[PDB]
RNA sequence: AUCUAUAAUAGCCUCUC
RNA sequence: GAUGAGGCUAUU
RNA sequence: AGUAGUAACAAG
C-alpha cells in the first residue's frame, strides 16, 4: 500500500533538501539595523552600570534598613537636605511635581526618628502607585446590552534597533571592581582530596566573579527583591519605603552598607502570581541623561547635588521611575545567585577538560600559567574590527554577565529568540566541523528567530553580537575552503 | 482503647451523613475518601514557601499539653493565634532553646539506616586524585547496601506480618524464608511507642533495595555508590575506601575481573609472563594485594588461576553458575558462538561450549558428579540429599550443559535484554527462566527406566524416588600441580595445556570494588577511549622527538611502551595488517616529502605490531582500524573519527572529545598539503579528478590495481582526488 | 575601545560543549495571563482546517459536526495534513508484527491481565480532572468519588465491585440511562457591604437529558499552560473526565509494553537508561554504515503532531495489535479511540469586554461569545470566532471529532513513529533508514552511497510519515553528517555533553520544610554531580548558595551574625545558651558543616554526635506539637517537620458545607484507620462496607480483650451492648 | 549475571504559533 | 484557572 | 500611569 500511495502521491509534497553555504546564513534580524525605529530603551527593574552607591562604613551591625538608610543619608547630607528640584528629563506621562513630592516623602520618613516606614495614601503617593486604577467589574447582562464595551485590541511589543547603551552595559558589567559584593556562607572543612581541589578552585573562581561590577549588581538585585517580597506579603494595604541596598567589602576587610536609592511599595493584594504591584523607585546616579537621551524615555531625572572622588566632583542626578512586579518576578530575584553556577559549572568544565590532558590539576595554569603551560586565552571582543583575546578570568566575567542578563532581561521573547537561534547556532556548529549540514527550509527558521526581536534590549544585542560572529566565521571559514584542493 | 472505639463509632453513627457513608462505601472504596479534597493543592511550593514564611502564623499546631506550653509571647513575640491553632517558626525555635527535654531512643532506632551511612562514611580512608580521561558506562546498581534484601512484595509481606500481624490475609508461603526474622523484628519491636507507618517505612529502607541507573567506572558495589559523586568525574578519579566489611562474592568477583584486564594487557607484550607478574605484584583489590585475594578466596575463573600460576600459588579450577560450584576434573572446553533456536521460536545468540567436561558439582548440600558433552547432557550422578537441593542442582545441571532439550524446553517470555538495550547473559537468563518453572523442563527432557542396580535408582518428576526417571540423572549411595609457561599458559607434568590466555573470556565487565594499580602504567589497564586518549597525549607530548627520529631513524621509533598499552586494545586479527599500512603510509610521508602532521600522529601508535603483508608483498588497504569495545571505537584514516579528528583551520586534535593545539607543533605550509598523499599505502596523488577513469574505487578495487595505474579516490564528501602507484 | 561579544565564546568553544550557555534558565519563565479562550479557538480551528477536505457529517448521537480526514485525499502540498492512509498504517503495523513476532501478542496479553487486576482507585492518581457533574475541575479523587456517588443514584453499582471492569461498564451503561440525576454545588450570593458579593456553596441534587451527559462526558475542559520555556506564544491544555480517563489506561498500558521492546523508542526510557539506550543505538548504526558511503542524521520534530493525528487511526491501531484477544478485551480498548473521536472541547472562560472611558469590564462566557455582534470583538478573535462558528455548539462548546487534544496517547504516537521508522526503504532504493522516536521529536539516521541517495532516502521517509498523518517540521528539522544532532533536547556530540542549565531551577528551596528542603538540596546537589557533570567547586558553590537561600528563606541566619527579625532574636538566645554549638542545625541558627563527601547524610545525623544533650531532647521529642501525632503516638523526627497548614481560602468564598462534607469523610476515615492500623501502610482490599469490617473488627477486639483479661465484665458488656446497637 | 518486583503524595526536568 | 506521559528526587 | 504582552493586574 505504501508504495502504491507513494506512486500516486504529487511530486509537490517533498521535503526539498538544500545543501547548506556560509553564504546562505544571512544576518538575523535586519530591521534591527535601520534608523526608522527607535533605539531600544532602559527598561531594567534597578540600575546596573549607572548605579551609584552612598556608601557608609560599618561595624559589622546589620541594625536596620531604615536605620541603614538613615545612616547613609546623615552622611551625605548634602543630597538629604536638597529640597528644590532642577529637572533635567521627564517620562511622557509623568508628573514630576508627585514624583518629586514622593522622593521628599520617602527622605523625610526614612529620616524620621520613627521606625515604621509606611507613606500616607497621599494624592500624589495615589498617583504614583496606580490607586483605584481597575476597572469595575459589571454584569454580563448589562456589558452585552452596552454597544460601547468591546474586546480591547491587544498591545504588541514594539520593534526596536540597536542601541549602543547594551554593549556599553556589557563592557562595564564585567570588569573588575575593588568591592566585594557576594555573601557566601561557610562549608564544611575539607577531608576528601577532591574536597581540596574543589576548595582551591573555589578560591580563583570567586575571586575572578566577586569583584566584578556584575556580582555588585546580582547582590542589589537579590537584596531588593527578597525585601520586597517581604514587605509586599507582611503590608499589603500599606505605603512602604523600601531602600535599595547592599553591603560590599574592600580588598583591606573594612565593609560598607551601600545605599542606592529608594523604593516605593504600593498596595501589595497579590492574589495570584501575575498579579502586579507598582514600585516607584528613586536611584542615585552620576550618568547625565542627556548624553544619550534614548535609553531613558522612562526615566524622570532630577540633578540633587554633587559628590567628590577625586580632584574633580561628579553630579549627582535622582533617576525616578514607576515600575512594576509580581510575585513570581519577586521569587526569581530572590534566587538570582545561581547565575553563578551557570557561568561557573561552565568555565569549570573547561579547566577539567585540560587537567584530564595534563595529568594534573589545570586551575593556576588556566588563570596565570605556570612553567609548562602558558594561561589560557579566548576570544573575547572586538577593538576596531580586529579579533581581541582574554584572559580565562575575563571570559567568566563575561559568561556570568550574560546569565545575569538572562535573568534581568528574561521574558518569552528572549526563551523563544535563544531556542530558534540554538538551532541556528547548531547548523553553524555543523558547519564549521564540515559535516555538511542540509536544510529545507531555512527561511522558515529565520522567521521563526526573527519573530522573537522586537522590543527585548538583550535579544536586540544578541542578534548584533550573532551577525558579527556569524561575519568573523565566514572569515575564518575561507580559509577552511582550499584544504586538499 | 476498644471501648473507645466502640463509642466513637457509635458517636459517629449518630450523624446520618457519616451513617450513610459508612455503610455505602466499601472497604476498597476507603482508598477514594481517603484522597477526597475539595480543593485543589497550590502549586509552585517554592514560591509559597517564600511567601508563607513572610506571614504571622503560617504553621499549624497540635493540641494537647505540649502546645499549651508554648506561651503566648515571648520577649515581645507572638508564637502562637490567641478554629485551628497556628503559630510561627519564631515557636519552633523557642521550642528548640527552652521546650522540654524528651528521648531520643526512637530517633536513634528508626534511623539506622542512616547512622550505619554515617558510620561507613567515617570509617573510610581517601587515597590520591589522579586527573585523567575516565570512561563511565551507565549501568543499574544499587544505591545503599542492604544486610538482608527481598522484593518488593516480599519485603512488604513481611513488614505486614512484623507490625500488623492480625490485619495480614493469606500466610504466603513465599514468607516462610523469613519466618524466624520476623520474630527477631517482634522481639525489637514488642513495646515500641513509635507510629506503626514510620516503623514500617525504616523496615523497607533496611530492606526493600533500590537500584537506578547510572554512570560508574570500575565500582558498582553499593557501599561505592553511596560516594559515587566524590569517586570521579569525567576527567578525574579519586580512591576511596569505605568503611565496615565487603562480602566476599564482591571481592570475588574484582579479583577476576582484575586478573581478566592484567592478562589483556600482558598478552600483547614481549614476555608476557614477567609482565603479567609485575602488574599483579602491584594490584590492589580496594584495599587488599590481588595475591593475597587470590590466596583467600576459593574461586575465581581461567585468569584467576594463569594469574596464580604466574604469582607461584596453586590454582583451583573452581566455577560459580549463580547457585552451582563445579570443580574441573578432566576435559576441554572451548566457547563459540553460535545462533540457537529458542523453544520459543526466537533466535538467541549463544556461547555454546564443546568437547566433554567432568565436574564435581554442589549446590547447598547436593552433591554430584556431572558428564558433560557438546550440547548434550551425557550423565549426572548424585547422591541422596535435600529434595529442593536435588532438584535445583538438577536444573541447573541440565540448564548448564546447554542440552539441545533444554533449550527447546522454554514455552513463555525471555528477556535477553533490558530496557536500556544492554546484553544479558543468556545462561543465568535461562537459568533464572527454569528455576521457577522446572516442571515444562521436566517434561520436555524425557523419561526412562529407573536403574535396577543395587546402588542406583532413578528419581521422577514427582520429587521421589521411583521406577520412572528423567534421562542421565542417576542416584548414587556412594588438586593439580601445574608450571606457566612464557605465553600464559598453565601445562602439567605431561605436558599438556589445561588452560591458556586464549581461554580468558574477553567480556569487559565492571568491577564491584575499586582496583587499584601501584605502578605509573596504571593508565594502561583502563577501557579503549582512556588507552587511545592517554596515547595520542603522549604522542603529542614526544612529538618533536618523534618527528626527528623519524626524519633520521627508520623503525626504532615505532617500539615503544605506550604503544605497547595502545596494541592491547587492537584485536590480534587486525594488528598486523594495520601496522604494515601504517608503516607503507608513513614511510611513504617520509620519502616523498609530503609530511602532514595530524595523520602522522594518528597513525604512529598502529605501527607497533610486527608487519603482516599481503601474499603478494604488498600492505593491507584499510579505510577505517576499529578497536576493540563498542562501534564508534574506530580511527578513520581520511576523514575524522568519534575517536580522533582534525581541524585545519584552527589546527585543533579532538580526541575522545578532548581539544589539543597543534600551534607551534605545526608547519602552516602543510595546510596545502594534500590529504591523498597520505591515506593509501604505495599511492601518490596524481592531479585533479579525471572523470574519464569514471567512479571512485574501493579498497578492494585499489589492492588489485597494477603499479602506475591512475584512480579516482573520494577522500571526504566535496573532495575527490585521483592517485597513482 | 573593546567591546564584549559573548558569542565569541563559540571560537573557542564547540556549540555543544557550552551549551548551556544557551539556555536562559536563570530568567523568569513566561506566564500565561487572563483567558485561554482564544488559543483553544485557535487549536480547533486549525485542527479542522488541517483536515477540512475529508468528509463532513452530522453526529447522530449528540447532533454536532463531524469531520473524518482519514482515507482521504493525499495532501498536494507541505502544509500540514491529517490525511492517513489506514492502508498505510496497517502495512506498517504489519512490518512491525514481523519485524517482532510475538510483541503484539504479548502485549495485549500483559494489558489485558494487567487491566483484569486493577483496581477502580487507580483513577485517583491524577491531576485536576474534569468534574461533569459541576461541569468544573476537581481533585482526581474528588471527581471519581462524584460520579460514585452519582452513578449510585442512577442504579449503577458496578465501582462496587472494585475492579475497574466493573466501572467502565457501569460507564458505559451510563452513557444509555435516559436521564442522568447527580449532586452539584450550587453557590447562595449574600450582599457583604464594604459591596461585596459572598458565595456559599451547598450540595443540591440535579438531573440532565441523555444527550446532555453524553456530551459533558466527552467533554474535554481547557486552560492555559504556564511556565513554559522555549516558546514565545503560550498555548492551551486540555484534561479529560473520569469517563476517559477509565479506558485511556489500558490503551496507554498496551502501547507502554510495545513500546518498551521497540529499539527505536525513546519511551519509557529516561534519564541515564535512556542516554544508555540512545548511545548504543548510535554507535550500532556508526558501527553498520556501509564501507565507502555516507551516514547522516536527521534531527527533527513533527509539526502540528497532535492536531494531525486523528483518533480513528488509533481505533485501527488498536484494532490491528489486539488481533488474538478475546472480544472483550477488543471492544475495552476500543472505547477510548471511539470517546475520543467523538470529543468536544469546552473553550474555557470566554473574553473580556471593556469600556476604556467609563473604566468598566465584562467577563463574556463561552455560551454567551455570539450574543454580541462580531464588530465588538478585536480583529484576531472576529475572524477566529467567524471560522469557529460551523463548530460551535449552542451551550458554549465545540466539535473536535478531528486531532489529539493534549499528548494523551504519548506512547501510541511513538509506536505510530517507531511504525514508521521501520519501513527503511522505499522501491528498493540504495539506501537504508533507522532512527529513534519519542513522540514528535526523532532523529533518522540514513545510510547510502552518496549524500543525494540520501537526500533521496529523507524525502522517501518525509514522504512515507505524510501518508500515516505525520508531518515533519521542515522549518525545524536539519541534517547533516552521522556524529553530531539533537534529540529530546539532548545533544550529541561524538557522546551526550552535559546541560546543566535545565538543572538550575531545581537548585533553589523546595519548599515542603526547613528539614526536608535541607535534604532536598543535598540531594540535588549530590545528584547533579553524578549526572550533569558539576564539578566539585561549583558543587560547593552550590552548597553555599543554597545555605544562602535557605537561611534567607526561612530566616534562621547564623546564631553568632546580627540579622534582625522575629525568630533571630531566639536563635540570637540560643546560640548563646549552646555550648556544643557545632551540633545545632542551619533552621536553629547552627553552622554548616555540609561537604562533598557528606551530600548524602541527613542533617540530623550529620550532627548527631554534637549536639548538646538539652538541645537534642528538644529537637527530637516525640510529643513536639509541631508534627502531626496519630490519635498519643511518638514521632521520631524533629521539629523542623513542621506542616503549613494551606487553606486555599479564596477571597469571597465561605465553604461552610464543602468543608462540611470533607471533614466527614475525614473522620469516617480516620475512624476507619483507628481499627485499622495497616490501612495507611497498605491499600485494604474488600467488597463490603466499612461499617460492617469496623464492626466485626470492633467485636473481635473486645472479645479478645476480655478472654486474655483486658477488659472487665461491665466493660465487655458496653462494648457488646453497643455492638448489637450498631 | 538486577533480569524480577515495586503502595500513595509532592516537587523538578523533557516532550500547537 | 493550572492537564497527559516518562525519568529522577524527598516523605510517609 | 505602570507592569506586561495576543490578556490580564493595577484589590475583592
Ligand atoms: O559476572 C561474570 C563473571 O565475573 C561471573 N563469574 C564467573 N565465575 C565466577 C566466579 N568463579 N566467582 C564469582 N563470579 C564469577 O559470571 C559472569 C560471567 O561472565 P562471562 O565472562 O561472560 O562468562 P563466560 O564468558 O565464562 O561464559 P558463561 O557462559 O557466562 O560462563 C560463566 C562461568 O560459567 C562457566 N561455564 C559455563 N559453562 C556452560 C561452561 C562450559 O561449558 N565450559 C567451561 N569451561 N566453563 C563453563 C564459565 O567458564 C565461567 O566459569
Ligand atoms: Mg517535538
Ligand atoms: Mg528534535
Amino acid at each position: 500500500a505504501i508504495e502504491r500511495n507513494l506512486a500516486r502521491m504529487s511530486p509537490l509534497v517533498s521535503v526539498t533538501p538544500k545543501k547548506l553555504t556560509w553564504e546562505d546564513l544571512r544576518p538575523i534580524g535586519p530591521h534591527i539595523y535601520n534608523h526608522e525605529l527607535p533605539e531600544v530603551p532602559y527598561n531594567a527593574f534597578l540600575l546596573m552600570s549607572d548605579e551609584l552607591g552612598l556608601a557608609n562604613m560599618t561595624e559589622g551591625k546589620s541594625k536596620k534598613p531604615k536605620t541603614l538608610a538613615k545612616e547613609c543619608l546623615e552622611k551625605y547630607s548634602t543630597l538629604r537636605d536638597q529640597t528644590d528640584p532642577i529637572l533635567i528629563m521627564k517620562s511622557e506621562k509623568a508628573n514630576e511635581n508627585f514624583l518629586w513630592k514622593l522622593w521628599r516623602d520617602c527622605v523625610n520618613t526614612i529620616s524620621n526618628e520613627e521606625m515604621s516606614n509606611e507613606l500616607q495614601k497621599t494624592n500624589y503617593a495615589k498617583w504614583a502607585t496606580g490607586d483605584g486604577l481597575t476597572y469595575q467589574k459589571i454584569m454580563k447582562e448589562v456589558a452585552i446590552d452596552d454597544e460601547t464595551m468591546c474586546q480591547e485590541e491587544p498591545k504588541i511589543p514594539n520593534k526596536c534597533r540597536v542601541a549602543a547603551w547594551v554593549q556599553t552595559e556589557m563592557n562595564l558589567l564585567s570588569t573588575l571592581t575593588s568591592k566585594r559584593a557576594l555573601d557566601l556562607p561557610e562549608i564544611g572543612p575539607d577531608v576528601a582530596p577532591v574536597e581540596h581541589v574543589g576548595s582551591e578552585r573555589r578560591k580563583y573562581f570567586v575571586n575572578e566573579i566577586n569583584y566584578c561590577k556584575a556580582s555588585t549588581v546580582m547582590m542589589k538585585y537579590v537584596l531588593f527583591h527578597t525585601s520586597l517580597l517581604n514587605e509586599s506579603n507582611a503590608s499589603m494595604g500599606k505605603y512602604k519605603v523600601i531602600p535599595i541596598t547592599n553591603r560590599v567589602v574592600n580588598e583591606k576587610g573594612e565593609s560598607f552598607d551601600m545605599l542606592y536609592g529608594l523604593a516605593v511599595k504600593g498596595q501589595s493584594h497579590l492574589r495570584g502570581d501575575t498579579d502586579v504591584v507598582t514600585v516607584v523607585t528613586f536611584e542615585f546616579s552620576s550618568t547625565d541623561p542627556r548624553v544619550d537621551s534614548g535609553k531613558w524615555p522612562k526615566y524622570t531625572v532630577f540633578r540633587i547635588g554633587s559628590l567628590f572622588v577625586s580632584g574633580r566632583e561628579k553630579s549627582v542626578y535622582l533617576y525616578c521611575r514607576v515600575n512594576g512586579t509580581n510575585k513570581i518576578q519577586m521569587k526569581w530575584g530572590m534566587e538570582a545567585r545561581r547565575c553563578l553556577l551557570q557561568s561557573m559549572q561552565q568555565m569549570e568544565a573547561i579547566v577539567e577538560q585540560e587537567s584530564s590532558i595534563q595529568g594534573y590539576d589545570m586551575t593556576k595554569a588556566c588563570f596565570k600559567g605556570d612553567r609548562v603551560n602558558s594561561p589560557k586565552t579566548f576570544s573575547i571582543g572586538t577593538q576596531e574590527g580586529k579579533l581581541v583575546k582574554g584572559s580565562f578570568g575575563k571570559a567568566l566575567r563575561v559568561i556570568f554577565t550574560k546569565c545575569l542578563m538572562h535573568y534581568v532581561f528574561g521574558n518569552a521573547q528572549l526563551e523563544g529568540f535563544s531556542a530558534e537561534s540554538r538551532r541556528l547556532l547548531l547548523l553553524i556548529q555543523a558547519l564549521k566541523d564540515r559535516k555538511g549540514p542540509w536544510v529545507f527550509d531555512l527561511e522558515g527558521m529565520y522567521s521563526g528567530i526573527e519573530e522573537c526581536i522586537s522590543n527585548n534590549p538583550w535579544v536586540i544585542q544578541s542578534a548584533y553580537w550573532f551577525n558579527e560572529w556569524l561575519g568573523f566565521e565566514k572569515e575564518g571559514s575561507k580559509v577552511l575552503e582550499s584544504v586538499d584542493e | 482503647m476498644t471501648l473507645a472505639k466502640i463509642e466513637l463509632l457509635k458517636q459517629l453513627l449518630r450523624d446520618n451523613e457519616a451513617k450513610t457513608v459508612l455503610k455505602q462505601t466499601t472497604v476498597d472504596q476507603y482508598n477514594i475518601i481517603r484522597k477526597f479534597n475539595t480543593s485543589r493543592i497550590e502549586k509552585n511550593p517554592s514560591l509559597r514557601m517564600k511567601w508563607a514564611m513572610c506571614s504571622n502564623f503560617p504553621l499549624a499546631l497540635t493540641k494537647g499539653d505540649m502546645a499549651n506550653r508554648i506561651p503566648l509571647e515571648y520577649k515581645g513575640i507572638q508564637l502562637k493565634t490567641n478554629k485551628g491553632q497556628m503559630c510561627s517558626i519564631a515557636a519552633v525555635t523557642w521550642w528548640n532553646t527552652y521546650g522540654p527535654i524528651g528521648d531520643t531512643e526512637g530517633f536513634e532506632r528508626v534511623y539506622e539506616s542512616f547512622f550505619l551511612r554515617k558510620m561507613r562514611l567515617d570509617n573510610a580512608t581517601w587515597g590520591r586524585i589522579t586527573f585523567g580521561p575516565v570512561e563511565r558506562v551507565r549501568k543499574r546498581v544499587l544505591l545503599n547496601p542492604l544486610t538482608k534484601e527481598m522484593p518488593p512484595d516480599e519485603a512488604s509481606n513481611v513488614i505486614m506480618e512484623i507490625l500488623f500481624p492480625k490485619e495480614a490475609g493469606i500466610p504466603r508461603e513465599s514468607t516462610w524464608i523469613h519466618r524466624e526474622l520476623i520474630k527477631e523484628k517482634r522481639e525489637k519491636l514488642k513495646g515500641t511507642m513509635i507510629t506503626p507507618i514510620v516503623l514500617a517505612y525504616m523496615l523497607e529502607r533496611e530492606l526493600v533495595a533500590r537500584r537506578r541507573f547510572l554512570p560508574v567506572a570500575g565500582a558498582t558495589s553499593a557501599e561505592f555508590i553511596e560516594m559515587l559523586h566524590c569517586l570521579q568525574g569525567e576527567n578525574w578519579r579519586q580512591i576511596y575506601h569505605p568503611g565496615g566489611n565487603k562480602l566476599t562474592e564482591s571481592r570475588s568477583q574484582s579479583m577476576i575481573v582484575a586478573c581478566r584486564k592484567i592478562i589483556r594487557r600482558s598478552i600483547v607484550a614481549s614476555n608476557p609472563l614477567e609482565l603479567a607478574v609485575e602488574i599483579a605484584n602491584k594490584t590492589v583489590i580496594d584495599t587488599e594485594p590481588l595475591k593475597s585475594c587470590l590466596a583467600a578466596i576459593d574461586g575465581g575463573d581461567v585468569a584467576c588461576d594463569i594469574i596464580r600460576a604466574a604469582l607461584g600459588l596453586k590454582i583451583r579450577q573452581r566455577q560459580r553458575f549463580g547457585r552451582l560450584e563445579l570443580k574441573r576434573i578432566s576435559g576441554r572446553g572451548f566457547k563459540n558462538d553460535e545462533e540457537i533456536l529458542i523453544g520459543n521460536g526466537t533466535i538467541q545468540k549463544i556461547g555454546i561450549w564443546d568437547g566433554e567436561e567432568e565436574f564435581h558439582v554442589r549446590c547447598g548440600e547436593c552433591r554430584g558428579i556431572l558428564k558433560k558433552s557438546k550440547m548434550k547432557l551425557e550423565k549426572l550422578l548424585i547422591n541422596s540429599a535435600k529434595k529442593e537441593d536435588m532438584r535445583d542442582l538438577i536444573i541447573l545441571c541440565m540448564v548448564f550443559s546447554q542440552d539441545t532439550r533444554m533449550f527447546q524446553g522454554v514455552r513463555g517470555e525471555i528477556n535477553f535484554l533490558n530496557r536500556a538495550g544492554q546484553l544479558l547473559s543468556p545462561m543465568y537468563q535461562l537459568q533464572r527462566y527454569f528455576l521457577n518453572r522446572s516442571n515444562d523442563l521436566f517434561d520436555q527432557w524425557g523419561y526412562e527406566e529407573s536403574p535396577k542396580a543395587s546402588e542406583l535408582h532413578g528419581i521422577n518428576e514427582s520429587m521421589n524416588a521411583s521406577d520412572y526417571t528423567l534421562k542421565g540423572v542417576v542416584v548414587t549411595r556412594n588438586t593439580e600441580k601445574v608450571s606457566i609457561t612464557k605465553n600464559l599458559s598453565l601445562i602439567k607434568r605431561t605436558g599438556e595445556v589445561i588452560m591458556g590466555a586464549n581461554d580468558v573470556s574477553e567480556l569487559e565487565s565492571q568491577a564491584q570494588l575499586m582496583i587499584t594499580y601501584d605502578t605509573p602504567k596504571m593508565w594502561e589497564m583502563g577501557t579503549t577511549k582512556e588507552l587511545v586518549q592517554n596515547t595520542y597525549q603522549w604522542v603529542l607530548k614526544n612529538l618533536v622527538t618523534l618527528k626527528a627520529q623519524f626524519l633520521l631513524g627508520k623503525e626504532d621509533m615505532f617500539q615503544w611502551d605506550a604503544f605497547e598499552a595502545f596494541e592491547s586494545i587492537i584485536p590480534q586479527k587486525m594488528a598486523g595488517q594495520y601496522s604494515g599500512f601504517a608503516r607503507a603510509v608513513l614511510k611513504q610521508m617520509r620519502d616523498q616529502e609530503v609530511m602532514k602532521t595530524d595523520q602522522f600522529i594518528k597513525l604512529l601508535p598502529f605501527c607497533f605490531s610486527p608487519p603482516k603483508l599481503r601474499s603478494n608483498g604488498e600492505p593491507y588497504q584499510f579505510l577505517k582500524l576499529v578497536l576493540k569495545g563498542g562501534g564508534e571505537n574506530f580511527i578513520e584514516v581520511r576523514k575524522g573519527s568519534p575517536l580522533f579528528s582534525y581541524n585545519p583551520q584552527t589546527e585543533v586534535l579532538t580526541i575522545c572529545g578532548r581539544m589539543m593545539s597543534l600551534k607551534g607543533k605545526i608547519e602552516d605550509e602543510e595546510r596545502n598539503r594534500s590529504m591523498g598523499n597520505a591515506v593509501l599505502a604505495g599511492f601518490l596523488v596524481s592531479g585533479k579528478y579525471d572523470p574519464d577513469l569514471g567512479d571512485f574505487k574501493t579498497i578492494e578495487e585499489l589492492e588489485k590495481l597494477k603499479p602506475g595505474e591512475k584512480a579516482n579516490i573520494l577522500l571526504y564528501q566535496g573532495k575527490p582526488v585521483k592517485v597513482v602507484k | 575601545g573593546m567591546n564584549i561579544n559573548p558569542y565569541f565564546l563559540f571560537i573557542d568553544v564547540p556549540i555543544q560543549a557550552a551549551i548551556s550557555t544557551t539556555f536562559p534558565y536563570t530568567g523568569v519563565p513566561p506566564y500565561s495571563h487572563g483567558t485561554g479562550t482564544g488559543y483553544t479557538i485557535d487549536t480547533v480551528i486549525r485542527t479542522h482546517e488541517y483536515s477540512n477536505k475529508g468528509k463532513q457529517y452530522i453526529s447522530d448521537v449528540t447532533g454536532c459536526t463531524m469531520v473524518d480526514p482519514t482515507n482521504g485525499p493525499l495532501p498536494e502540498d507541505n502544509e500540514p495534513s491529517a490525511y492517513a492512509q489506514l492502508d498505510c498504517v496497517l502495512e506498517a503495523l504489519d512490518r512491525m508484527d514481523e519485524e517482532h513476532p510475538g510483541l503484539f501478542q504479548a502485549a495485549s496479553q500483559n494489558a489485558m491481565e494487567t487491566l483484569m487486576v486493577t483496581t477502580v482507585d487507580k483513577l485517583t492518581q491524577g491531576r485536576q480532572t474534569f468534574d461533569w457533574t459541576v461541569c468544573r475541575n476537581q481533585p482526581a479523587a474528588t471527581a471519581l468519588n462524584t460520579t460514585i456517588t452519582s452513578f449510585r443514584l442512577n442504579d449503577l453499582n458496578g465501582a462496587d465491585k472494585g475492579g475497574l471492569i466493573p466501572f467502565c461498564q457501569d460507564i458505559i451503561d451510563s452513557l444509555d440511562r435516559p436521564e442522568m440525576t447527580f449532586f452539584s454545588v450550587k453557590n447562595i450570593k449574600k450582599k457583604l457591604p464594604a459591596f461585596l458579593i459572598k458565595r456559599i456553596p451547598m450540595k443540591v441534587k440535579d438531573k440532565i437529558t441523555k444527550v446532555e451527559y453524553i456530551k459533558r462526558a466527552l467533554s474535554l475542559n481547557t486552560m492555559t499552560k504556564d511556565a513554559e520555556r522555549g516558546k514565545l506564544k503560550r498555548r492551551a491544555i486540555a484534561t479529560a473526565g473520569i469517563q476517559i480517563r477509565g479506558f485511556v489506561l489500558v490503551v496507554e498500558n498496551l502501547a507502554k509494553n510495545i513500546c518498551e521492546n521497540l529499539e527505536q523508542s525513546g519511551l519509557p526510557v529516561g534519564g541515564n537508561e535512556k542516554k544508555a539506550k540512545l548511545s548504543n543505538a548510535v554507535a550500532k548504526m556508526l558501527s553498520n554504515c556501509p564501507p565507502g558511503g555516507i551516514s547522516m542524521t536527521v534531527t527533527g520534530d513533527n509539526t502540528k503532531w497532535n492536531e494531525c493525528l486523528n483518533p480513528r487511526i488509533f481505533l485501527a491501531m488498536t484494532e490491528r495489535i489486539t488481533r488474538d484477544s478475546p472480544i472483550w478485551f477488543r471492544d475495552f480498548c476500543s472505547i477510548a479511540p471511539v470517546l475520543f473521536s467523538n470529543k468536544i472541547a469546552r473553550l474555557g472562560k470566554g473574553f473580556m469586554i471593556t469600556s476604556k472611558t467609563k473604566r468598566l469590564k465584562a467577563q463574556i462566557p463561552c455560551p454567551d461569545l455570539f450574543s454580541i455582534p462580531l464588530e465588538r470583538y478585536n480583529e484576531e478573535t472576529r475572524a477566529k470566532l467567524k471560522k469557529l462558528k460551523p463548530f460551535f455548539n449552542e451551550e458554549g462548546t465545540a466539535s473536535l471529532s478531528p486531532g489529539m487534544m493534549m499528548g494523551m496517547f504519548n506512547m501510541l504516537s511513538t509506536v505510530l513513529g517507531v511504525a514508521a521508522l521501520g519501513i527503511k526503504n522505499i522501491g528498493n532504493k540504495e539506501y537504508l533508514w533507522d532512527g529513534l522516536q519519542s513522540s514528535d521529536d526523532f532523529a533518522l539516521f540514513v545510510n547510502a552511497k552518496d549524500e543525494e541517495t540520501c537526500m533521496e532516502g529523507i524525502n522517501d521517509f518525509y514522504r512515507t510519515c505524510k501518508l500515516l498523518g505525520i508531518n515533519m517540521s521542515k522549518k525545524k528539522s536539519y541534517c547533516n553528517e552521522t556524529g553530531m544532532f539533537e534529540f529530546t533536547s539532548m545533544f550529541y556530540r561524538d557522546g551526550f555533553v552535559s546541560n546543566f542549565a535545565m538543572e538550575l531551577p531545581s537548585f533553589g528551596v523546595a519548599g515542603v520544610n526547613e528539614s526536608a528542603d535541607m535534604a532536598i538540596g543535598m540531594t540535588i546537589i549530590k545528584n547533579n554531580m553524578i549526572n550533569n557533570g558539576m564539578g566539585p567547586a561549583t558543587a560547593q558553590t552550590a552548597i553555599q548558595l543554597f545555605i544562602a537561600d535557605y537561611r534567607y528563606t526561612y530566616k534562621c541566619h547564623r546564631g553568632d551574625s546580627k540579622v534582625e527579625g522575629k525568630r533571630m532574636k531566639i536563635i540570637k538566645e540560643l546560640w548563646e545558651n549552646t555550648k556544643g554549638r557545632d551540633g545545632l542545625l542551619v533552621a536553629d541558627g547552627g553552622p554548616n558543616i555540609y561537604n562533598l563527601r557528606n551530600l548524602h547524610i541527613p542533617e540530623i545525623v550529620l550532627k548527631y554526635n554534637l549536639m548538646d544533650p538539652e538541645y537534642k531532647g528538644r529537637l527530637l521529642h516525640p510529643q513536639n506539637p509541631f508534627v502531626g501525632h496519630l490519635s498519643d503516638y511518638d514521632a521520631v523526627s524533629g521539629t523542623h517537620s513542621w506542616r503549613t497548614k494551606r487553606n486555599r481560602s479564596i477571597l469571597n468564598t465561605d465553604q461552610r458545607n464543602m468543608i462540611l462534607e470533607e471533614q466527614c469523610y475525614a473522620k469516617c476515615c480516620n475512624l476507619f484507620e483507628a481499627c485499622f492500623n495497616s490501612a495507611s501502610y497498605r491499600k485494604p482490599v474488600g467488597q463490603h462496607s466499612m461499617l460492617e469490617a469496623m464492626a466485626h473488627r470492633l467485636r473481635m477486639d473486645a472479645r479478645l480483650d476480655y478472654e486474655s483479661g483486658r477488659m472487665s465484665k461491665d466493660d465487655f458488656e458496653k462494648a457488646m451492648a453497643h455492638l448489637g446497637e450498631i
